[PDB]
């Protein structure tokens, strides 16, 4: 049992953790992989997304070679604080958490040839800028970019442990998404340049597609029902002025309420979304129905035949136009 | 004599290597676990998680800590836990956890002459629990806590429930105002990741949601407004303004209730049970208003047909609503 | 305070008073030549039950809040089940469940042979 | 001579062992406790907890810290507490707690010539308090604070309230918005867990909810609306517009009250008595509107029957509402 | 540089940071002053306020006398952790923060005669008990009390650096108040007593007065407009009975909506504020208008003269009573 | 040969004194500063603050860290920053700041042969920005970040922007959903407090608010409601129920729009531009309702006067509303 203690003492004798392996001799190479345990929720208001991962890194340090009965030493997580570790950070992270319950969730393993495997468990909140023009029928590619913070590409480089497609693996039961579908991910690498030099950055884009059931059952259907109710007013007799007036004005009130309530979850963007176009067209239809009723009531006592003709033509024009608009809108957006 | 105990403890901690697990390089170390649940503070569907407070206790054996000549079990100050090897136990599905630290860190270390170590913590953890709200608020949820060893494989450490099925206590202490504990279960297994196999323990609860509040706040107002919408049939069809006002008032009240019943729920895409009931009530009031509109359109030439339509509506609408409620409460219960 | 009266084979323990401060009700039995022993515990609200292995699968415990009464139904009686019974109330933060010292209010001794 | 004081303090800590309690292996160490309640911040029915800030003082004796030649009580820097043994006192029913640390850590260490140690902290703690909301807002709560040693059993440490009934001070100066502290009580006992018996101190407050404005805010409008709904029975059929206005206004007001005022009330999904009373009033006004509708329907063919129905309703509705109120108050007061 | 290092080593050699200056011989006098950089928001719901301060203390320690090329050593903040500093705390503070970005926001300066100046940057959330019977026309005096935690008045005493009025200085642009106006501060000192002994307390009361414009444009004006709208119904002709029904029902609904909506904004206290009385009187007026319509409609078909007289009298009784109530209410609450 | 590098680094930090700034007791040290703005997060009018994430780099010289024989720039581990002297730079107008610490602390230390030190951090700071919302939503804000030295006066340290006006980078890549960064400016000055004069740097942004959201949210609904309120004038005056319902519903819709709008902003005690627009629209609809009431009061005895009033109102109301809109949009744009 003391043999391993002596080996560990010999490894740390004359060992300096301020210096990267192969300083002034070669380039430190880190092989990285990610196991996404649960792709967390996506926030539209904050344009962020949470993700819980096992982050694994591997590299070579000739200072940590040893000979002993065991080829691999699986050491405690406090050993890693006594050796050099890469200063990996996420470029688009907002506030990440390194879990400490019940102990620091890190594992360190040292092979006899000097290979170090260092793994940690993280919860990263990353930025995912979104273009909400096609809301709520939009798709996004949320990025996750990471790399070294202080070591340029002439000192520390990053690579994927296996083929880049298979180097980021998502758990089957790791979907905490409520209104998105994960269509897959793409993995890439590149160079990012800043005022301190050139760095290697590894990027993973997760493709997300939004579900429409909530907005269909909360926004689209009430608007369609309100438009239908407004157009029902054309079939009431012209002598019931209060009835048709109440119909039109209350449909307008309902349309205003729905228009105000719809833009409450989406961030306050400066452009118009697809739902905004749909609500605007529904509001225009309701307003035009009320204007048509006013016009008919204007002529109901001077030219009753003209009022009857206008009402009869409206009875056919309004539903046909609304159906045409709905078909065009859904054909345009459902296959964007 | 306190000096003898002090020198014995110093001798135990002299040469102790915290970086090496018990029986390092040999047989695995068996760790038994006990949980004493204090409470489940809250269960949230918006964030899809639940807060759990517990006494988590671990029992293992380290021959390096065996002492002789002191026939007592040394209950030491918790700070000495910083100088001993402890298992790297973690919870896979937790999101924010901490050990209570007032007045001191709520931690307990107890040593035995044989070398056995008992290690206790008081932990509050917000464990994630994905929920299926398709039958909300008549749903039944299942929330689990997963316990695993991070760095040590099945060749290094072993997990087991100490005491069998009696390893978790305090289940009766759980008092959720909206749920009720139905069953709790203990599972032991192994989970394989790319780095190897690891032991896994699982503590699972099944919760059943209460329905009285939702009956009093959601179903009854909708039923009463639906019944109110049927008064329009008994009004003479000449009173156009009154019937139109009553129908519009019922529709607007239904929509206002629907918009105000957003509640603390996620923006899920599927249709919940409450959504189905509200849509049914809205369909009924809309159909009543449309029936009146047809009657008003047709009565100016065929008053007999309009009177017959009103008379038949008076019987058809309540019967259809009764059938809808029967189907709903037989399917969802 | 909480007043508990038990009588009764099926035993019924009716409790009145500040029953909310004592949400757990338990049963104990004392042998003629031994000390008290736990039998079962019932939560007032959730209806959850806990039993001892020596009397498990033979005794059932339920509760009704209309009259605030806990029922212990006893089946397949054995000569080893000859003891004087007691019904007790336990506080919310009173600690362990199997230990008689943690129960504040008790009942009256009932003889079963 | 500060050099002599420094030498004495260094001698006291020379060879001191923080891992061993006073009289280790001998009689238990008695710890007295005082609490000065600075304030009770808020009491929450939604979260079932209350926040309380206090000066928590512990008193004990350690013979290893006895010094002579200095006729003074040595008030030392708070960091000295890190080099001394302190009890592992904690609160069982807490959800989150902290010790204030501005400008420095709020902690006091005071030594006495005989070896007595006074250890003071300033703690803000949120403590869980389960509440019986069935009689809300006519309810009366009892919120407790529990104090216990986490690691040491009754064979090692003992607790008592220092000063008897005067251990806890400052309760009378606490002002709560919706509660008035009727009484506070101090209890000392022992609590047995599977690991042994531990000392326990309890500080309980009995809170009575201020009912002066609740009656005038949530009950009076409903009762007045119900009376106004009754008023409709005394109006002749030629003034049907007034009856329609009264009925619709009362029904809509009751719907609005049920949907909104209960939202203003705590959002916990609980079935309180106020909800039952509001639902009863809503049902009564709805029945009054339905009665008017029936009378209007049968008015033309059978005026005498309509008059008889109105005359009987004038008696039935107030009597039935009085019976409902009597039953409600009997079942909740 | 080396000479200063030797001076610091000599100063810290044998120094005991667990013993206050003049222990057992004299009383440690600490001079204190505050520079309020910004008076943060005041919360009615939590009954608290936030304040950011430069908190300065000064005291004489004879163990820190030296002699060298400079009379004042402006040292790093970590040096403050090697000497004795007062344990000053705020009695009514709730959860305060000592800023640590990018480095501990503290300065320590040692004069050659032993004087120590110790300054820190703090954010204090302090309790402020409020009596809201005059909401939203109420004034408050929020206190800030601080003193020693463990040292009694026989060991450590506190004094103001300069005259007490000038020892608490608020920055000209240092105001983050939205709905409150800062009128001034009153500075005092006193002695408090507790179970541990007698301590010295320094107190600063900040006088605040709430501004009423938001509640005038949010609550009062809609209520007055609703009352006037309900009173308009008395002027309709003898055939507009459904119109008056609509008027009464909708005005009552609007008053219920306004009373409920305003209740959420009000802090959750258990008594009646001025806004509660105003809303109650407006609600009473609207229901009185509804009852007046009902009683006019009661006598319409039998005694038309009585109904006409009631309408005519109401047309002048309702506005006059509402104006009298408004004058009495505003005179009562704006002269207090 | 890493042994030589280790020996050099150990020699540099042998007699190093962290308590003394470089050139202590002599000329002040010069510190250059660079900022790379990664993002500008949520800008809040409710909390009057904005969140800013930046790479903050400081450049200075320390003759005690000069090394020879190593023709390389030593990028050291971030933990070595604990043993070097760094400026006590702080942000005066910040409310809550933190340095990102995943996977390690986002800190960079780089040493140069001539003793130059580059020290970089990644800071996410929330900074207070008081806003004059009197022209909301057509306002324009100016938010600044203030950088100062806390302990060292101008006799000990002096700041400057490294690179002149190109010190701050990344402003042009910032995409604010509701704002647009018109201009950014860099200022260097001295601030005199009671403890002396300190260097100060200021990074200011001028933000112009977008108006498309408010056009689609508040202005268009109010304009449409006000236009709809004019339909009454084209209805015959004897249709009392229709015109009264139209006017009442327009007033109710305007009130609901105002109440729903005024819920996500601070309780500012002044009238914003949008409030003026809403009050103007409410005045217009109230005047339309009062005009109809006056027509109703007199059309029994003066039908011609009522018809003339309606006909004139038909053209007078749109003309006055157009004039009001012209004045409003000329004044606020
Ligand atoms: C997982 O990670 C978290 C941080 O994200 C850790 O929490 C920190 O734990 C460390 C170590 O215990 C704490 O550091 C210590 O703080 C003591 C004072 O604590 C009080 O004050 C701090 C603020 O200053 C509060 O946050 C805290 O709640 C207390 O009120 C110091 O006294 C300690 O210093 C002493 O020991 C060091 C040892 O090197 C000596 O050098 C010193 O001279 C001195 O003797 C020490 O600084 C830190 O405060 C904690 N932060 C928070 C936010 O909680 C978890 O502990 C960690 N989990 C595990 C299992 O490691
Ligand atoms: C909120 O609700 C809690 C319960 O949830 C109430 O707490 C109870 O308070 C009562 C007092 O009102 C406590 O009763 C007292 O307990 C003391 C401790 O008992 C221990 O020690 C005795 C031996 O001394 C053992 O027999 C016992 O098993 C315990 O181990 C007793 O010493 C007290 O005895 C007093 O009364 C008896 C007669 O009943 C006399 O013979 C004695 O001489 C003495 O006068 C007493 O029994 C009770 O223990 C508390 N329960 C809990 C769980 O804490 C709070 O009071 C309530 N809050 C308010 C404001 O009412
Ligand atoms: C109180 C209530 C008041 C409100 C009113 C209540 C009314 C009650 C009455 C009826 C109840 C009806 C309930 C339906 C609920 C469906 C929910 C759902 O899951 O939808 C799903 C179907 O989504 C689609 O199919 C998307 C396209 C919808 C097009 C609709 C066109 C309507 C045209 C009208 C033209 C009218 C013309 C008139 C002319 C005069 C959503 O799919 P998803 O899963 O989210 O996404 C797909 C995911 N995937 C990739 C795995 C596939
Ligand atoms: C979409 C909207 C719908 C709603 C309708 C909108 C309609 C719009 C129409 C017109 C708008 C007119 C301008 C309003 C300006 C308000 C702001 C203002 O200046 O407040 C000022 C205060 O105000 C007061 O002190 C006055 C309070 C009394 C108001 C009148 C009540 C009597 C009405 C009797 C009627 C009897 C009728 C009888 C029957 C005929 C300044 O506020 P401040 O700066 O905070 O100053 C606080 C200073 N302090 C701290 C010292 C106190
Ligand atoms: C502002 C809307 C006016 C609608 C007028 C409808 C009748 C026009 C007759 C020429
Ligand atoms: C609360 C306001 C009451 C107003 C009463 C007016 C009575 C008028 C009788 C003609
Ligand atoms: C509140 C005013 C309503 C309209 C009245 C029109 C006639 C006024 C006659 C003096
Ligand atoms: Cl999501
Ligand atoms: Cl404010």
């Amino acid at each position: 049992t003391t043999v391993f203690t002596r080996i560990l003492d010999r490894l740390l004798d004359g060992y300096d953790n301020r210096l990267r392996p192969g300083l002034g001799e070669r380039v430190t190479e880190v092989k990285t992989d990610i196991f996404v345990t649960s792709f967390g929720p996506v926030s539209d208001h904050d344009m962020e997304y949470t993700i819980d991962v096992f982050f694994r890194q591997s590299w070579k340090d000739e200072r940590l070679k040893f000979k002993g009965p065991m080829t691999v030493l699986r050491l405690n997580n406090l050993m890693a604080s006594k050796i050099w570790t890469p200063d990996t950070f996420f470029h688009n992270g907002k506030k990440s958490v390194a879990h400490n319950m019940t102990m620091p969730n890190k594992l360190l393993r040292i092979t006899e040839d000097g290979t170090l495997l260092y793994t940690m468990r993280l919860t990263v909140r990353a930025e995912c800028p979104m273009h909400l023009e096609d809301f709520p029928m939009d798709a996004h590619a949320c990025p996750l970019k990471f790399g070294s913070y202080a070591y340029t590409r002439a000192e520390v480089v990053y690579e994927w442990t296996r083929e880049p497609a298979r180097s980021v693996v998502v758990a089957e039961d790791g979907s905490r998404l409520n209104q998105y579908d994960l269509l897959g991910q793409t993995v890439d690498s590149g160079i990012v340049q800043s005022s301190t030099g050139e760095y290697v950055v590894m990027t993973t884009h997760f493709h997300l597609k939004r579900k429409i059931g909530y907005f269909v059952i909360q926004t689209y259907l009430p608007c369609i029902m309100t438009v239908i109710l407004s157009q029902v007013s054309f079939w009431l007799n012209r002598e019931s002025v209060p009835a048709r007036t109440v119909f039109g004005v209350t449909t307008v009130l309902t349309m205003t309420t729905l228009s105000i309530s719809a833009r409450n979850s989406l961030p306050k963007v400066a452009y118009a979304t697809a739902m905004d176009w749909f609500i605007a067209v529904c509001y225009a239809f309701v307003f035009s129905a009320l204007i048509e009723f006013a016009t008919v009531n204007y002529f109901t006592k001077s030219q009753p035949a003209r009022a009857a003709k206008i009402d009869r033509l409206s009875r056919i024009a309004f539903p046909l136009l609304f159906g045409i608009f709905n078909l065009v809108y859904w054909a345009t957006y459902l296959n964007r | 004599n306190m000096s003898f105990v002090k020198e014995t403890v110093d001798k135990l901690l002299k040469g102790y290597d915290i970086r090496l697990r018990p029986d390092f390089g040999g047989p695995p170390v068996c760790v038994g676990m006990n949980i004493d649940i204090a409470s489940i503070d809250m269960v949230s569907e918006v964030n899809m998680d639940y807060t759990l407070t517990m006494y988590f206790q671990q029992y293992w054996r380290d021959k390096r800590l065996a002492y002789s000549g002191i026939p007592l079990n040394l209950t030491l100050d918790n700070r000495v836990a910083d100088q001993l090897w402890v298992p790297d136990t973690y919870f896979l599905n937790d999101k924010k956890s901490f050990v209570h630290g007032v007045t001191v860190k709520n931690r307990m270390i107890r040593l035995h002459p044989d070398g056995t170590v008992l290690y206790g913590l008081r932990i509050t953890t917000t464990a994630a629990c994905m929920m299926d709200l398709r039958r909300y608020p008549l749903d039944e949820q299942n929330c689990t806590l997963e316990i695993e060893s991070y760095g040590y494989t099945t060749d290094d450490i072993e997990f087991y429930w100490r005491g069998g099925d009696k390893a978790v206590t305090g289940v009766e202490r759980i008092e959720l105002p909206q749920f009720s504990i139905v069953e709790h279960r203990l599972v032991s297994r192994n989970v394989v990741f790319a780095t190897g196999a690891y032991p896994r323990l699982s503590l699972s609860f099944r919760l059943k949601r209460n329905i009285g509040y939702f009956i009093l706040q959601t179903y009854m107002p909708s039923i009463l407004i639906t019944i109110l919408s049927w008064v329009s049939f008994w009004i003479n069809y000449d009173a156009s303004a009154a019937r139109v006002a009553l129908g519009i008032t019922t529709v607007l009240t239904m929509t206002t209730i629907n918009t105000h019943l957003r509640e603390t729920l996620p923006k899920i895409p599927y249709v919940k049970a409450i959504d189905m009931y509200l849509m049914g009530c809205f369909v009924f009031v809309f159909l009543a208003l449309l029936e009146y509109a047809f009657v008003n359109y047709i009565f100016f030439s065929q008053p007999a047909r309009a009177a017959a339509i009103d008379r038949w509506s008076r019987i058809v609408f309540p019967f259809t609503f009764s059938l809808f409620n029967l189907v709903y409460w037989l399917y969802y219960v | 305070q909480v007043q508990l009266v038990e009588s009764g084979l099926r035993l019924s323990c009716a409790a009145s008073g500040h029953t909310f401060n004592y949400p757990i009700m338990g049963w104990f039995r004392q042998a003629p030549g031994k000390e008290r022993e736990f039998v079962g515990a019932i939560s007032w609200s959730g209806g959850s039950t806990s039993y001892a292995d020596s009397v498990k699968d033979r005794f059932t415990i339920s509760r009704d809040n209309a009259k605030n009464t806990v029922y212990l139904e006893m089946n397949n009686l054995k000569p080893e089940d000859t003891a004087v019974y007691y019904c007790a109330a336990k506080g919310r933060y009173s600690g362990g469940l199997y230990y008689p010292t943690n129960y504040d209010y008790w009942g009256q001794g009932t003889q079963v042979t």
